[PDB]
């Protein structure tokens, strides 16, 4: 029933906030001013950069910045799958179903998430103590200008159904149990996991925003430009693999992409 | 293969 809908929204709520250091709440302060803390340091080309290297954690300059976007995303699949293991029944499935749904899934809770942490004009990084300009990702030589562009534009349209952390906290649970992912052995558990957190993610948006109507169908939809977005990430990386010699791919994403569409 | 993200899992 209803009651039950709730407590797991509740509970994966409070998972979210402990796995996730920098939540959606937080971005928006500091993006908007709200919060008293020291704004965060801009980086807005190569010399601004340069003197932020004292504010943020590790050869050429979109190189650089690309391996930092590396380190990154290894320490969010770190903990997008803290968070999947509290997912109520996730941890009960076949473990290479966990696998393959973690492999297919971080990629899509990543897109989800950094748009918490973007506006139209940037994006914070290092836990909101940096913001790097749009303009400077795009003013990146080829092909490290054209990685961070579908994101903003895809961030700007998912930013304006205005949801929270509560909310949020179920999308990417929903978006972690699907039964369409190839590879799958046992389909069944994992529809059936995700048939309740859908109900959950429905009751939510009814409560949270009743003003908003059709909310969490608007959402559904977004579901599909995240797989493009993801689908679009992974060719410009295996042409970022091939024309590009002076970098490695973390192993943690070489796991994750090698056999991904 | 996905020793990491099985590790990962099991801790
Ligand atoms: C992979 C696309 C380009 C690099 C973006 C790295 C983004 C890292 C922050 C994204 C939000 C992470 C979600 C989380 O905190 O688990």
């Amino acid at each position: 029933e209803s009651a039950d809908l709730r407590a797991l929204a509740k509970h994966l709520y409070d998972s979210y906030i402990k796995s996730f250091p920098l939540t959606k709440a937080k971005a928006r302060a500091i993006l908007t001013g709200k919060t008293t803390d020291k704004s965060p340091f801009v980086i807005y080309d190569m010399n601004s950069l340069m003197m932020g290297e004292d504010k943020i954690k590790f050869k050429e300059v979109a190189i650089r910045i690309f391996q930092g976007c590396q380190f990154r995303s290894v320490e969010a699949v770190q903990e997008i799958t803290e968070y999947a293991k509290s997912i109520p029944g996730f941890v009960n499935l076949d473990l290479n179903d966990q696998v393959t749904l973690l492999k297919y899934g971080v990629h899509e809770i990543i897109y989800t998430m950094l748009a918490s942490l973007m506006n139209k004009d940037g994006v914070l990084i290092s836990e909101g103590q940096g913001f790097m300009t749009r303009e400077f990702l795009k003013s990146l030589r080829k092909p490290f200008g054209d990685f961070m562009e579908p994101k903003f534009e895809f961030a700007v349209k998912f930013n304006a159904l205005e949801l929270d952390d509560s909310d949020l906290a179920i999308f990417i649970a929903v978006i972690i149990l699907s039964g369409d992912r190839p590879g799958l052995l046992n389909v069944k558990p994992i529809e059936d996991i995700q048939d309740n957190l859908l109900q959950a993610l429905e009751l939510q948006l009814k409560l949270n925003h009743p003003e908003s109507s059709q909310l969490f169908a608007k959402l559904l939809q977004k579901m599909t430009d995240l797989r493009q977005i993801v689908t679009e990430h992974v060719q410009l990386l295996q042409v970022i693999k091939k024309t590009e010699t002076d970098m490695s791919l973390h192993p943690l994403l070489q796991e994750i992409y090698k056999d991904l569409y | 293969r996905h020793k990491i993200l099985h590790r990962l899992l099991q801790e």
